[PDB]
């Protein structure tokens, strides 16, 4: 049966009832049509579900909705402000982090938070650390400039 | 004020920011699976677990009891609409739905329909299906057995086949091409005579985001509108339209935003039919989208070539014939990507970056109980393939003649005077200069240091790692076009653009091929920007409705560039032709009186007299001059005169663990010269995604079948895909050898990456071996396998 | 990807998860971080009935020290052991080793309690919590007990578990100032299970091995203790022959399973060569 | 007016006006069908659009 | 009607259908591929009915 | 707000609405039912004409919750199984309509019409379409579409 929640997500609050079994993937852009977040596997390898949830980098895809009841969700429509892009859409931007774009929304959730996890990564602290973000056509290089960028915006 | 203008034009040549970004990183980008339509129900279709076998019965019943469930459909609701069966851009036959039998494991089988995805899979798992297995066939050596079981049952008592007679149930087709006799007699009598055998193994494209549809057919206006994953929206209207019999004018396929395609989107999947069909006889949307498991598993796959390669030369390395044998797998029906006129794509151009008198190839493909596919992964038609061969055969040959791999292809290089070069295989290479590229790659990453510290490691016998450098010089073919030679079901290879002008100066542009992240958006526009003086910032351009956009033959084969790129600046050139009669009469003076500075034409010998495109685009709306029609606009249509012949230098070194097997990749040098480069930023792109599918092609993909023909590794838990910590850094160069024939000088390029690293990572796997006699080692170079060699010859911890 | 219907059930204590085992039955199943039993129920490979998330219970949770044992809580989260400055300076080889689990969204999920719980031979934790000799206390209708990490795992997925129990907490003594330890872990990208993996805790006395414990991951159906391999090193001196015979006792008892990691024989030798490797890292940690 | 012949005999067209009921969708095609020898049952016209 | 027939031979013939394949399949030495037209109509004098 | 169930088109609507709201937006904003149409706001013109409870109404000049327990017929639903009712042919056939804006009204009428009076003639036809208007056809057509469906009802 149908179980009543409200989830924040980007600081507004969503009241639904789903499934128990509804995958906050599907929540995401099934309910609230935050279609951002993307699907690339069933395994959980990929990462381009990835969401902030409550102060942490998690995979959508394997957590669900349903216990999210009262958390603070964030994705990737979320992170410009005022119409101003975040620091970690200007650093891919910028440095041409995304093609096709389809892992993109992952990898800025994943960046803003590892940002503030590590406010000075080395180039090797940033490949660990966006190691759960696959993607098919930057070949990765770009996207630790971006994160270099968006890490010295942020500290100016 | 001139360098200033033609600089805030942002147009060729400059590495501006990308247009498309800005919807992409706020997730407002607009994918298959973003598509949500009133009434819209979800289609999961019931595959098959074996690979090879008899279908007993299928059991409806339980599924559609099940509520939410709308409609299951088989093979048999599909016959009366004579589709379960449909075309490929092969010439052969697929299954679009198993009626007597299946092929492969994971074929699509039955579909069902549903309120949504959830509920959709439940009704999947209720549908039971009753099999009779029959004996599987996965090795195409023992396809062609006489005993060999019958795959193809539906062709049984055909002597021909799309591409010629065929000699074996099994047998799909032999094609070959050069000339048999004059090679045979070289490698009758030469002095020195190498033959290798090699395997380039099955992968996937994988892309991101998977195939999927909405396929929508509105009974109240009578016409079908299909939002899907195609890298050919026009193609695949032409044929949705001939296999329904809806008008084509009432059939709109529109290519929305993909994430990526990589060949894997070109074709036309069972999916997309009975999306459509599900569609037609429910009155209402239908959405399909695949899982990762059923991407990998049943789309597209790439290469599957058994090689035998053989060079024939003189003792100072110079080649004097070139003879090669390949047994293709194209498992259960041949659904391979390619102009009708080539079963075997352009592997023909495997004679390479070398000037090679004589030479000869065969390919024979064969069916096996596995997915279609062949071409995709950035092939270009088996490019990947006929490369790979010929370098390692060139460095089988370096071996065997103890001669530095650098040295024996300068040796036989194509000098740069020689071009245009016509192949010992009918190509028309266009332009090229090897030698001056091959020298900045060696000088850059210090080629003779890197040769004395190899030689240095392998004198001490305890040396914990083996060191090997790899080298690949090659040459690609892209822009498939030619008419007369290349068509995709009928369809000349031509491409279009059609660019509109305002009034106001700005300008929309829209061009018959369809991105997927290569920048087309971005590209295409700063390419206009220098033909008619307006920043590329406002020429927007889009691709992939067939309603709005010029018919073309879409994205892939790197034609973008080469096709489309020429009829972009074509177009334009009209444009520019009619700007220029209209700025004369504006300035009242003869046409040539006139001079083209960047954004205006002005009077020669007074700069204060001028006209910019802005002027002469209202002047087009507000009054045309005698004899011209009002407006500003033109369409071209590109059927071009010759691919286009980019090439690279690559180098690579490797240092391998002799205790586990594993291979680190210590450098990875890669120059590519594509021509004239329309954005840097861009091309830069695609060499690093490029070089990481190499990397991941070569070093860890594989696609193994069991002897009961299951696909084994066929998810993201073992299917190989390297994170940021795996992939290397790379170091890109280049050089400019413009094309002659295009209208821009511009190469195609994103291919080369992919084509180039692979050979260049077996080379530098397989030159640490070289001191020990290794000649060739099988992809993939995984630590377990690199290991069983270390151990096999001796040279473990 | 779509997991089958099932009941979602949330009790805030540990009786009462453990009375939703006993009148839901086989047919309940714990849910910690979700990260392998999500995964298993997205491709149906587990169906369920009825999950009891365990979230919500804070006994469960905490990283504390009572004198010279540190205890976690069985739902820490395994990023939490890795920034735990309790774990870094009793028990640095746990937070070390857990770097090489998984990436960093599993591990915001992932708990240390679920990934032994799970007992995957795939699984780091298990050889971890061996060399380490941790006890584990478990919680069903009849109260707790405390068992040791060496003897809990029975089989692929099977543990000393009982379907009514709940794992509480991991208790473990601090490392002896100058231990030395080490996790070598064998792996064809980041974020993927041990081909082959060793985990070695030793103290040393003057240039000898006065204690040590060596336990491998995923050469078996089960983490396995080199207990063999142990005894070429006890009270013996760290020479290069005593590191080989223990890895020959480390190769003799493993029995991998062939798979697309690699085949028995190429698992047994990686085995030896984490053991090598792990002894020598382990040796010279040692102060 | 811009008109576009598709592979399969079919077309579209699309012109600057914009019908208000006046049954453009109808005659337009009529007059093409004349000149092309295309039934005007599958003549696609639209107006409207800038873009 | 609908086609170009030979003058004096009626069984000689190509309908628009048959010529519109043939604009894309391939294009007469000289011709781009396609079919189809743009015309900017600029009228000599206005309509008078009555 | 007053919760309420309307048969719209043969389905079940349970609904919460505010009294205030008029049925031409109930069914317009809520349902996504944009047939019918509003052309003014003195219920002159009948283009937001619908069936309810066995009589045509024009749903501007009706309340939304005052459809508790109704049976509300719009032109989305005259259609049967996607063949064309009896006045959709005859407007079609006829040349009935063209900027389309009164039809939807003007079918909905006719459709009850044709009931109260299967064999009417062109003066009942003309003052039994009196409360829908019309801008583009002169009615003409109208009578003649109304006449057809009138003998296709009756065959
Ligand atoms: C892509 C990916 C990569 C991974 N890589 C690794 C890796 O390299 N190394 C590794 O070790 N792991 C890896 N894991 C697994 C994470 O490390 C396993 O997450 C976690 O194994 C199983 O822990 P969990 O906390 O998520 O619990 P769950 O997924 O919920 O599983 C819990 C299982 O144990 C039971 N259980 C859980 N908690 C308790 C408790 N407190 N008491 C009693 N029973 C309990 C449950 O009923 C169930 O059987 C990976 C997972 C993924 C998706
Ligand atoms: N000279 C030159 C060249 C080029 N460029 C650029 O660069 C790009 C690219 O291009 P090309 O080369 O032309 O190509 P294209 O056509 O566009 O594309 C295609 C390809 O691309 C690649 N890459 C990619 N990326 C991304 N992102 N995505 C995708 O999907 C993809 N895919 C892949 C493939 S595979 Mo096939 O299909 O197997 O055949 S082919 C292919 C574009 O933008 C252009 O413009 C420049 O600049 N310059
Ligand atoms: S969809 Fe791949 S990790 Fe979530
Ligand atoms: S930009 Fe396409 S997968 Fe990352
Ligand atoms: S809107 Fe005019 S009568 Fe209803
Ligand atoms: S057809 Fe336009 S108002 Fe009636």
């Amino acid at each position: 049966a149908k179980k009543i929640i409200t989830v924040n997500v980007n600081g507004k609050a969503q009241e639904k009832a789903v499934e128990p079994r509804t995958l906050l993937i599907h929540f995401l852009r099934e309910e609230l049509n935050l279609t951002g977040a993307h699907i690339g596997c069933e395994t959980s390898h990929c990462g381009a579900c990835t969401v902030d949830i409550d102060g942490r980098s998690v995979k959508s895809c394997t957590h669900l909705a349903v216990q999210c009841d009262g958390s603070e969700v964030l994705t990737v429509e979320g992170l410009a402000n005022k119409g101003v892009l975040h620091a970690v859409q200007e650093g891919f931007y910028k440095e041409h982090g995304l093609q096709c774009g389809f892992c993109t929304p992952g990898m800025l959730m994943r960046a803003y938070r590892f940002l503030q996890e590590n406010p000075n990564p080395t180039e090797a602290e940033i490949r660990m650390g966006m190691t759960g973000n696959l993607c098919r056509c930057t070949g990765y290089q770009n996207i630790v400039k971006a994160v270099q960028y968006a890490a010295r915006k942020l500290q100016e | 004020d001139a360098e200033a203008r033609e600089l805030a034009l942002a147009g060729m040549g400059a590495s501006r920011l990308r247009k498309e970004d800005a919807r992409f990183i706020q997730g407002k980008g607009n994918y298959v699976d973003d598509i949500k339509m009133p009434g819209m129900l979800h289609m999961d279709i019931v595959r098959a677990p074996i690979a090879h076998g008899r279908i007993k019965k299928i059991h409806k019943d339980a599924a559609l009891a099940m509520p939410g469930v709308h409609a299951v459909l088989t093979a048999e609701d599909l016959k009366p609409l004579k589709l379960h069966w449909m075309p490929t851009l092969a010439g052969d036959v697929a299954a679009v739905l198993a009626d007597e039998k299946v092929h492969f494991q994971m074929q699509e089988v039955a579909i069902v329909i549903a309120d949504d995805r959830y509920i959709a899979a439940d009704a999947v798992e209720a549908v039971k299906v009753e099999y009779d297995e029959l004996p599987v066939v996965i090795d195409p050596i023992d396809a062609l057995k006489p005993d060999a079981p019958v795959l193809r049952e539906d062709l049984a008592g055909k002597t021909s086949g799309a591409h010629g007679p065929r000699e074996h149930h099994n047998h799909i087709f032999t094609w070959g091409a050069g000339d048999k006799a004059a090679t045979d007699a070289v490698f009758a009598n030469a002095p020195v005579t190498v033959s290798q055998h090699m395997y380039y193994p099955r992968v996937h494209p994988c892309p991101l985001e998977t195939c999927g549809c909405v396929a929508s057919f509105d009974p109240i206006k009578g016409d079908l509108t299909t939002y899907i994953t195609s890298q050919a929206p026009h193609v695949v209207r032409t044929v949705v339209s001939m296999l329904s019999g809806i008008p084509e004018s009432k059939v709109r396929i529109v290519s929305p935003d993909i994430g990526g395609g990589f060949g894997n989107k070109v074709g036309i999947y069972p999916g997309y039919v009975c999306a459509i069909v599900a569609s037609i006889v429910l009155g209402r949307p239908v959405k399909w989208v695949e899982d990762r498991v059923e991407n990998i598993s049943t789309t597209a796959f790439a290469r599957d070539y058994h090689m035998d390669g053989e060079l024939a030369a003189t003792p100072d390395g110079k080649i004097l014939g070139l003879r090669v044998n390949v047994v293709a797998d194209h498992g259960a029906f041949d659904a391979c990507a390619d102009p009708t006129k080539f079963p075997a794509g352009l592997f023909h151009i495997c004679s390479g970056s070398y000037d090679i008198p004589r030479a000869h190839c065969s390919v024979k493909g064969v069916y096996t109980n596995k997915a279609p596919g062949g071409v995709a992964y950035r092939c270009s038609f088996r490019v990947t393939e006929a490369v790979y061969l010929i370098e390692r055969m060139v460095d089988v040959l370096a071996q065997k003649l103890n001669m530095d791999k650098a040295e024996i292809r300068a040796k036989n290089f194509i000098r740069k005077e020689q071009f245009p070069y016509t192949t010992q295989f009918g190509f028309e290479y266009d332009s090229g200069d090897y030698h001056t590229a091959l020298k900045k790659v060696l000088d850059a990453v210090d080629y003779p240091a890197l040769r004395a510290e190899q030689a240095a490691r392998r004198a001490d016998p305890n040396s914990p790692t083996l060191m090997g450098i790899g080298l690949v010089t090659f040459t690609e073919v892209v822009g498939a076009g030619p008419s007369k030679m290349c068509d995709i079901l009928g369809v000349g290879m031509f491409d279009s653009c059609e660019i509109r002008i305002h009034p106001t100066g700005s300008a929309i542009a829209r061009m018959g091929t369809i991105t997927q992240g290569q920048g087309h958006q971005t590209t295409y526009a700063q390419i206009i920007a220098t033909e008619l003086g307006i920043p590329s910032e406002v020429i927007q351009v889009e691709e992939g409705d067939t309603s709005t956009a010029p018919y073309g033959l879409g994205t892939y084969g790197s034609r973008s560039t080469p096709v489309a790129g020429a009829a972009i600046a074509l177009a334009a050139r009209k444009i520019h032709a009619k700007a220029r009669k209209i700025a004369a009469h504006m300035l009242e003076v003869n046409e040539n009186d006139l001079d083209w500075e960047v954004d205006r034409f002005k009077v020669k010998g007074d700069d204060s007299k001028f006209k910019t495109m802005a002027d002469i685009a209202w002047q087009a709306y507000h009054q045309p001059p005698a004899g011209l029609e009002p407006g500003l606009e033109a369409v071209h249509y590109y059927d071009p005169p010759n691919f286009t012949y980019p090439f690279g230098i690559y180098l690579c070194v490797v240092d391998i663990d002799r205790a586990t097997g594993e291979t680190k990749v210590r450098r990875f040098y890669a120059l590519d010269d594509c021509g004239t480069r329309i954005n840097p930023m861009i091309i830069e792109g695609q060499i690093h995604g490029g070089l990481t599918e190499g990397y991941a092609v070569a070093m860890g993909q594989q696609m193994p079948f069991d002897a009961q023909g299951n696909l084994l590794g066929n998810t993201l838990m073992d299917y190989f895909l390297p994170t940021a910590v795996e992939t290397p850094h790379w170091e890109t160069d280049h050089t400019v050898t413009p094309s002659p024939h295009h209208p821009i000088g511009a190469k195609g390029v994103a291919e080369s990456p992919h084509v180039g690293s692979i050979p260049t990572f077996t080379a530098a796997v397989v030159d640490a071996f070289a001191h020990v006699g290794v000649t060739h080692l099988d992809m993939p170079h995984t630590s377990y396998r690199v290991w069983k060699s270390l151990k096999e010859h001796n040279l473990a911890l | 990807m779509i997991p089958p219907r099932f009941e979602y059930h949330a009790p805030k204590s540990v009786g009462e998860a453990v009375a939703l085992l006993g009148q839901l039955g086989s047919d309940a199943k714990l849910l910690a971080g979700g990260h392998s039993l999500l995964p298993m129920m997205k491709l149906r490979f587990a169906q369920p009935e009825h999950l009891i998330d365990i979230n919500r219970i804070p006994e469960l949770r905490g990283i504390r020290e009572e004198g010279s044992t540190v205890v976690i809580g069985a739902m820490t989260v395994e990023n939490d052991l890795i920034s735990s400055p309790i774990v870094q300076a009793r028990l640095p080889l746990l937070a070390e080793a857990a770097k090489l689990i998984a990436d960093p969204q599993v591990r915001n999920r992932g708990t240390i309690g679920g990934d032994i719980a799970h007992g995957d031979p795939g699984n780091d934790h298990p050889a971890l919590s061996i060399a380490v000799e941790a006890h584990f206390v478990l919680e069903g209708p009849n109260g707790r007990r405390t068992v040791p990490a060496d003897g809990f795992f029975l089989g692929t997925y099977m543990t000393l578990l009982e379907e009514n129990e709940v794992m509480v907490e991991i208790r473990v003594p601090a490392f002896a100032q100058g231990t030395g330890w080490a996790y070598e872990k064998l792996k064809r990208k980041t974020g993927d299970w041990a081909t082959a993996g060793c985990a070695v805790v030793m103290r040393k006395s003057g240039n000898t091995v006065s204690h040590i414990r060596i336990a491998l991951t995923n050469v078996a159906p089960t983490a396995l203790r080199a207990e063999a391999a142990e005894a070429a090193l006890l009270g013996k001196a760290f020479t290069k022959e005593a590191v080989q015979a223990a890895a020959d006792a480390a190769i003799a008892i493993c029995e991998p399973a062939e798979d697309l990691r690699g085949d028995a024989d190429y698992k047994t030798a990686m085995a030896g060569q984490m053991v090598k490797r792990a002894l020598n890292a382990a040796w010279a940690r040692c102060a």
